[PDB]
């Protein structure tokens, strides 16, 4: 009754035994932009299940010193299917999210990850170390795509705050003795009421252990974790020609 | 109009945002409530699972034997008023006679909030927040010493001209605002509005501004908004000559009707730059204080 | 619905998620002494908070060799909190009661315990094997506290009487493939109204393991057994110094 | 007289015992009913929990 | 509410904590004889508990390298009980069946078994292989008995006939991470009301595992498979001396 999970959205399916539950944003659904809340004139393009289904971007694994992994959104789907077409070919975007991460171990194995959703995640340097040099991130870190990126330095998120406060967004727990699913759903989140899609990232998607993995020699070492998201009410307006970035 | 049964039954174009949750009224603290022993089975309110990602709804109800608390304590000092309408130190402007600062006797001000660590970390609290705000200028000499000389306090938005000297011409405030002041009267305080092209000011902005190839000689353009870039604050001894003091020109900012969104974690490790979430990766510090041992205090 | 129980009384709560029942001992709940039973006329004293909450008194050891423990009430708590206070300096004692024994083990482990209550336990003796001396039990052994006492001959109970019939008094069974926990309510059984609570024991607690422990080598070897109880509807009467026995 | 709720909403005094079972009469041996034959799920009364 | 199921008819009954399911054959359940269907005119006697009860007739063994096994009704019950004594001393038979199969394994246990019946289930031979000799089936093939018989080639069932589409009759499945019975509703099934139970068996009951058994050294390697089956709206007719074949 609350364990087991079917989200359809489009042309896609996902099933899960051992859920904990959805989370839904900030107490808000995802919507489509009003008239009053709207300032751009053109008429936009609603393409309901060629873009809103679910994708699944690749496969990172748990090892023991593992660190912790995010994802920008939109740029993990700038690259695929139809909705890397209409974001490339328009110039204005907008969108909620249904994010949903899966990591399957026994009932022999421990551990714990926070899965959270963190708006305008800026990304920091360590400024040489030193805090001298004024560096900065290049652009395969800040949109580092459907490969996500290594954090250097969890604790404070690679942008100089602490990781324990990170609850205080959205968040679900993995819990491998709980729960292998971790489902949020995102509205759109922006002071605008669309933004492009390419240059500019709505919210960031964190993947950390808090509590190591550790199992005994003999059981299954490799302990994938695999993002699945669907854009949920989907716009775009603005139509130009294909540009990348 | 509409035919087929796909585009009648549809969703699409439901723009009212469907709301869980809503907000009532709680001007003091929530009351305590008798509560007695409970003895059953199934009903087990101390058992949760943190792995939904909410928060525990048990209450000391149902922990233990309580009394009845009329609780009169209010909530009226936490909100977002009370919290951020407090002037604090935006800036500082110095204005010497001889050195490298500024030896010519006019300073311009690119107005950013976060070049001071007590007003900054407090803001970016949130990363969305609108308000009007209320700016103070209580000009003095390095000494405190009040001494008797004229200013102009020029607002420069952006496209306006900057003026490149004391002579300038753009300092004829024809349609900029300004503000004229003696160092002997009490310092200039104005009312200013929500001046943004977007709907609130954002202190973090994941992405950059501008299209094209994003190599590393425009990387100081991650992070930069031009919704929140809102002018230049420029300061001069109203003369054709050489003041005689020296000035230091230091700005108070207290918001007023200030609306916020998305709260974050707060900033536990030393600030470095302006408008840069950059952090010292060697000498990173704990959120807190540390022990000998887990079983001590 | 029936596994899960929260034991709350006092500043005190107990959870458990792998419960049988709770077990109403001869289907009375404890109460407070009416006027018609009563005859002692001084006003009793009712700490309802103070003395009315979960105590913890030691951690028994479940080994392969083992025979079985007692505990005696009110004994138990006559050096113990405000309740062994209020106790010492009263002479008339009325309480009912809720004892709750834990022992926790995996799903690779097996064994019973029968926890029962056996009012006016009465401990005998060997009586010199022969049963011509007539010997009789020390103070250490009616009357041991909170540590308990093993039983040399738990067929028996010590008292010539039979295990097997101890059903017939309040019983729960902690088999470990199936519980952890064992909740018993027992209300004030005494031919009196009030009695001593120094001098005199109700009732009995007995912990015997009907079928042995037995575990494989690499499984954690050390399953304690923890008694947690708690009084119910105190009343004490006739004040005056206090006196440990 | 009593005024703070914890002491009106209390069960201190409550010296009514409070029993949860109720002596029938049983003058003769309980009678046996006719039954047939079951072949569903969900109810097993031959399982128990000792 | 589905998992658990306890089956009485007559003096005998069977608990399951591990069910899937009941499945009432061909949406019938068994029936007596309506007068218009029937055209024998004795009176045909209806023994309800001392032959509608559930019989247990012997043990297969579950190894690696089984093949499967089948058995024929009412061959089973010709010299069992006194449902095999009425329907020796009877000429003509009538009725239903509930089976039930049983096979027990851990939870390190895998492997699934299909439980089919099958129809007039007639046994085809290898035709001495090549295909010329036309070789047919002793006796001890064609009814078998409660010993039952080991499918030489259970893909084609030894009738030529593919295991794969024999879902179209009754079945369950054993898998032994989900479940531990199977129970199979059974109506009488033939052109004709009555027939010889010693000459005619109406159907065959196929137990084939589809997936292997496995497990690692140090598991039970005995998982056998019982067989539990209970006549069900039995009618005899026709009275004369016990003839056994
Ligand atoms: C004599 C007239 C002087 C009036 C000058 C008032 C200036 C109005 C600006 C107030 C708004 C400040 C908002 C600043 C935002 C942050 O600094 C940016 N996000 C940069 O990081």
């Amino acid at each position: 009754s609350d364990r087991v999970a079917q989200l359809t959205i489009g042309n896609s399916t996902i099933t899960t035994q051992e859920a904990a539950n959805i989370i839904v944003g900030y107490g808000e659904w995802p919507s489509y932009c009003s008239d009053d809340d709207a300032t751009a004139v053109d008429k936009p393009t609603r393409p309901d299940v060629s873009v809103n289904r679910f994708y699944t971007l690749d496969t990172k694994l748990w090892e023991k010193s593992s660190k912790g992994w995010y994802w920008k959104f939109p740029d993990v789907l700038t690259e695929t299917g139809v909705f890397g077409q209409n974001a490339q070919f328009h110039y204005l975007y907008r969108s909620g999210f249904c994010i949903h991460v899966q990591c399957n171990a026994s009932k022999f194995h421990q551990g714990a990850l926070l899965v959270a959703i963190l708006p305008e995640y800026v990304i920091g340097t360590v400024a040489g170390g030193t805090g001298t040099e004024d560096s900065h991130p290049p652009y395969k870190q800040t949109q580092p795509g459907a490969d996500g990126f290594e954090l250097q330095h969890p604790y404070v998120l690679d942008a100089g705050i602490p990781i324990s406060q990170l609850t205080v967004c959205h968040h679900q727990r993995i819990n491998l003795r709980t729960n292998n699913c971790a489902t949020i759903i995102v509205p759109y989140m922006n002071t605008l009421p669309f933004d492009s899609a390419l240059n500019h990232c709505n919210f960031g998607l964190l993947v950390v252990p808090i509590s190591p993995l550790d199992f005994d020699q003999g059981a299954t070492p490799v302990i994938p974790i695999t993002i699945t998201l669907a854009p949920m009410c989907s716009e775009f307006a603005g139509l130009r020609q294909a540009v990348t970035q | 109009g509409d035919r087929v049964a796909d585009v009648i039954e549809s969703s699409i174009g439901d723009s009212v945002s469907r709301a869980l949750t809503q907000a009532l009224p709680a001007p003091t603290g929530q009351n305590t409530q008798v509560s007695s022993h409970r003895l059953d089975t199934g009903e087990v309110p101390a058992l949760q699972a943190a792995e939904i990602g909410a928060s525990s709804n048990t209450s000391d109800e149902s922990m233990i034997e309580t009394r009845c608390v009329l609780n009169s304590h209010s909530t009226a000092e936490t909100t977002l008023d009370s919290f951020f309408s407090r002037a604090g130190l935006v800036g500082e402007i110095d204005l010497p006679l001889e050195g490298t600062t500024n030896p010519n006797g006019y300073a311009n001000w690119d107005i950013d909030i976060t070049g001071y660590a007590q007003m900054r970390r407090k803001v970016e609290l949130f990363t969305y927040m609108r308000f009007d705000a209320e700016f103070t200028f209580v000009a003095c000499t390095p000494t405190g010493q009040v001494v008797p000389q004229l200013l102009q306090y020029m607002f420069v938005p952006p496209g306006a001209p900057k003026p490149e000297s004391r002579e300038s011409l753009a300092w004829q405030t024809a349609t900029n605002p300004s503000v004229f002041v003696k160092l002997t009267d009490p310092p200039a305080q104005v009312s200013v509005p929500f001046m943004s092209p977007a709907s609130a000011y954002q202190w973090f902005y994941d992405g950059y501004p501008t299209f094209g190839e994003h190599k590393q000689e425009k990387d100081l353009e991650y992070g930069a908004c031009p919704n929140n870039m809102m002018g230049t604050f420029s300061v001069r001894t109203v003369g054709s000559s050489k003041s005689k003091y020296p000035l230091v020109v230091r700005i108070y900012m207290r918001m007023k009707h200030v609306r916020a969104w998305i709260p974050r974690p707060m900033r536990n490790q030393n600030y470095l730059f302006k408008a840069n979430p950059n952090y010292a990766g060697n000498s990173i510090k704990p959120t807190g204080t540390s022990r000998s041992a887990i079983t001590t205090l």
